[PDB]
């Protein structure tokens, strides 16, 4: 059941790893060039990955991993259980538990009605409003068929030309 | 070679980008979200997601100004 | 670069995570108001206004300053005068059409 | 919580056998297991399997047993039999107590530093230098033919 979402976060995570990779090996050159030649493209598509697999994880399930008992088999070669089982545990975080600290503090710095949910609250209702707005601007500017530009008639005018009449 | 093919193939390529920048703005706009939606993992998920859309509209914003 | 570095840690990162994916595709099992979403859309928001208004303001003041001073205005500009003040440009790369009294 | 860690207890445990599974459960190291579980009930008259089944409570079992190299533990937790649900973490993986923690953690780990480090990189490589708006007479044929001579 899960392992078909667990398959496809996983070949996708793989993918862009290995998109990621590729960039950094073909643009190294031991410095980067100050004039985003495909820096652009990379973060776009690594942006686009990172939302991917962040769409798939909280979308739907379409836990406990043992040792071991074909992707898999070029890294865990040889079939040897005990580097899986030593490997799954392998986060020290200290950037993230300053980060939980300072969140943990107050998580809203004042107020308690006025707190981190109706903080939420009124940036969602300032978003439903902007979104609206662009949405009707959108559905405004959709109006726009072509560029109909005008010019000469010759068609008339050919027939229309002198002649020995 | 065929100027005046190039510069209409120029002008819908100016056309494309601005539409691109204009929906890349819209989409930025739009996924606000600012509703606790993460549930599986708010702390890192949702400061993962909020730091790649932040960086792509930054991304898109550049590259449409260009 | 460190750039590099973090490209490589998240690259091995991943790594890791889909070979225990692909492993558990061989034993599996089962087994506070800090609000992160609405803290992390604020913060994103402002990171991202960063950086749009810095660029804004580095456009608008090179426009202003390619305004102001109209002597270093090469690109098209100069390009503009001369035209009007020499001869014909058959624009195949960048330029063509010295005063070879062709005309 | 000690998923993070893979501590495993040199003197306690000696080894991590069918008779030894008892007391590495007995032993935690570092942690183990809850103390209100069914193992220290179990541990009060003797170590049994049978009576952590009959006695309502988490109970230490046994998921995959093998001598060899490693056994894989079951720390059940639930008031009834017919059921072992995962909680603790006591297994004999390599003669060590493992993890066995739930791979949701340790995505969002690897995911949340993978996008802290593109970040870090995009501001990085972000600013690093000014990139903002603003043969016909060769008759050489000649000197060919006298090389080649």
């Amino acid at each position: 059941q899960l392992e078909a979402s667990l398959d496809a976060l996983l070949n996708q995570v793989a993918d862009l790893k290995n998109s990621l990779g590729s960039f950094i090996y073909k643009l190294e050159n031991e410095y980067d060039r100050l004039t985003w030649p495909s820096v652009l493209d990379s973060f776009a598509l690594l942006s686009g990955q990172l939302n991917t697999l962040n769409k798939v994880l909280k979308h739907e399930k379409t836990q406990v991993i043992i040792p071991l008992v074909e992707d898999l088999m070029r890294q865990t070669e040889g079939r040897v259980p005990v580097f899986s089982h030593e490997v799954v545990p392998d986060k020290p975080d200290p950037e993230v538990e300053e980060q939980e600290k300072q969140l943990t503090t107050d998580a809203a710095r004042i107020g308690a009605d006025a707190a981190q949910k109706q903080i939420q609250s009124l940036n969602k209702m300032c978003s439903n409003l902007l979104e609206k707005i662009s949405k009707e601007e959108r559905e405004s500017e959709s109006g726009g068929l072509r560029p109909n530009k005008q010019t000469f008639n010759p068609g008339d005018t050919n027939a229309l030309v002198a002649a020995v009449a | 070679q065929s100027k005046e093919t190039l510069l209409q193939s120029y002008n819908k390529r100016l056309k494309d980008d601005i539409k691109s920048i204009m929906d890349n703005f819209t989409e930025i706009i739009k996924t606000a979200k600012i509703e606790d939606e993460t549930q599986v993992s708010r702390a890192t998920q949702g400061e993962q997601d909020n730091y790649e859309m932040h960086v792509r509209a930054a991304n898109i914003v550049r590259a449409g100004e260009s | 670069d460190s750039v590099r570095n973090n490209l490589r840690s998240a690259l091995t990162e991943m790594c890791v995570l889909y070979d225990v994916l692909s492993i558990v595709r061989k034993k599996f099992m089962t087994l506070s108001p800090q609000t992160l979403q609405l803290i992390s859309k604020k913060k994103s928001l402002a990171g991202a206004a960063q950086i749009l208004l810095k660029g804004a303001e580095r456009l608008t003041k090179s426009v202003a300053e390619n305004q102001e001073n109209k002597l270093q205005r090469d690109f098209n500009s100069e390009l503009l005068r001369l035209r009007q003040h020499w001869k014909l440009r058959k624009v195949g790369d960048k330029i063509l059409g010295d005063l070879s009294y062709r005309s | 919580n000690l998923l993070g860690i893979s501590w495993v207890d040199s003197s306690w445990i000696p080894i991590l056998n069918s008779g030894s599974v008892l007391d590495y459960f007995s032993e935690r190291s570092n942690p183990f297991y809850d103390r209100t579980c069914n193992n220290e009930v179990v541990k009060m008259q003797r170590l049994t399997l049978e009576h952590l089944n009959q006695m309502v409570g988490i109970e230490y079992i046994l998921l995959h047993a093998q001598e060899p190299i490693l056994f894989i533990i079951r720390k059940q937790q639930r008031q009834s039999p017919a059921q072992v649900i995962p909680l603790a973490d006591y297994y004999i993986i390599a003669g060590v107590i493992y993890q066995a923690p739930d791979l949701g953690s340790v995505i969002n780990s690897r995911v949340l530093t993978a996008v802290h480090g593109i970040q870090s990189a995009f501001d990085e490589a972000m600013s690093y230098c000014r990139y903002h708006p603003s043969t016909v007479s060769t008759k050489g044929p000649p000197e060919k033919r006298m090389r080649l001579q």
